């Protein structure tokens, strides 16, 4: 459902 | 600046239903 | 949002969806009020009953975003949170009294045509607006349905109700910092928050200045969209002095 963010949000 | 948004209100363009929100006043 | 219309792009430039690092998932609304600070719910963080608790790592805000589940690539800023501030005086025990929070980002957001702080009300904004029969705004990307989620934000126009139909539609004592909002069973027309887009905002227009104010936070509700029953909200302008006292207190 959600797409995957970028690494570096994390 | 708060509370003017950048593509209606400082552009003077409305928003569909946002004269529905003025006519209750 | 039930019975809501997609919003347009850049309608609502406050919109901050809340965001669970792990599973990743929507938690709840939230606004912009500053260039650090964002407005939510206080149950949103601290719900111990449904073993709600949340951290400033827990979570991440998203801003600018439009599509409820994409990454907007080049248009939405995610942020980290400092620090989250509950009211001291929330009743999680029993009515949800004071669902109030602020978080502060990491960093200060880059306003943009997409991203934009909502004003918070003055005492005299406050009092010639809030009043019985006058539309505000919600806006979310909660569920649909009570009982399915949307794609794009949604938005909801709906009256402001009296203080006596609110209590009287409920069993649960509404304190002052409570207003609801809805049609009524007899209005024909429907609309309310739903789970999900608890924390946002309920907005409303200044006829005088031209101005969006930020009156009520999606606080809490019997079902969504049910008859004879309405949404509640936290009374911003009631809590302006704990949300400016914080601010100046460590912000800001
Ligand atoms: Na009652
Ligand atoms: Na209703």
């Amino acid at each position: 459902d959600f797409e995957e963010i970028p690494e570096e949000y994390l | 600046d708060c509370g003017l948004r950048p593509l209606f209100e400082k552009k003077s363009l409305e928003d569909k239903t946002e004269r529905e929100l003025l006519e209750s006043y | 949002i039930v019975e809501g219309s997609d919003a347009e792009i850049g309608m609502s430039p406050w919109q901050v969806m809340l965001f669970r690092k792990s599973p990743q998932e929507l938690l709840c609304g939230a606004s912009l009020i500053s260039d650090r600070w964002v407005l939510t719910a206080a149950h949103c963080l601290l719900y111990p009953p449904w073993d709600k608790n949340f951290t400033e790592n827990d979570l991440l805000v998203r801003i600018g975003k439009h599509s409820r589940t994409r990454y907007e690539r080049n248009i939405e800023k995610i942020s980290m949170l400092e620090k989250i501030y509950i009211h001291p005086r929330y009743n999680w025990r029993e009515n949800l009294d004071r669902d109030i929070a602020l978080m502060k980002l990491k960093k200060p957001v880059a306003f943009s045509d997409y991203i934009h702080p909502v004003c918070l009300p003055d005492r005299e904004t406050a009092a010639s607006l809030l009043q019985a029969g006058y539309k505000g705004r919600v806006t979310g990307w909660g569920n649909l349905k009570e009982t399915g989620q949307p794609s794009v934000l949604q938005v909801v126009n709906l009256p402001i109700v009296e203080r006596p139909v609110c209590k009287d539609s409920t069993r649960i004592r509404i304190t002052d910092n409570m207003f609801c909002a809805g049609y009524k069973p007899d209005e024909g027309k429907r609309g309310d928050a739903c789970e999900g887009d608890s924390g946002g905002p309920f907005v409303m227009k200044s006829p005088f200045n031209n101005r969006w104010y930020q009156m009520g936070i999606v606080s809490w509700g019997e079902g969504c969209d049910r008859d004879g029953k309405y949404g509640f909200y936290t009374h911003v302008f009631r809590l302006k002095k704990w949300i400016q006292k914080v601010i100046d207190q460590f912000g800001e």
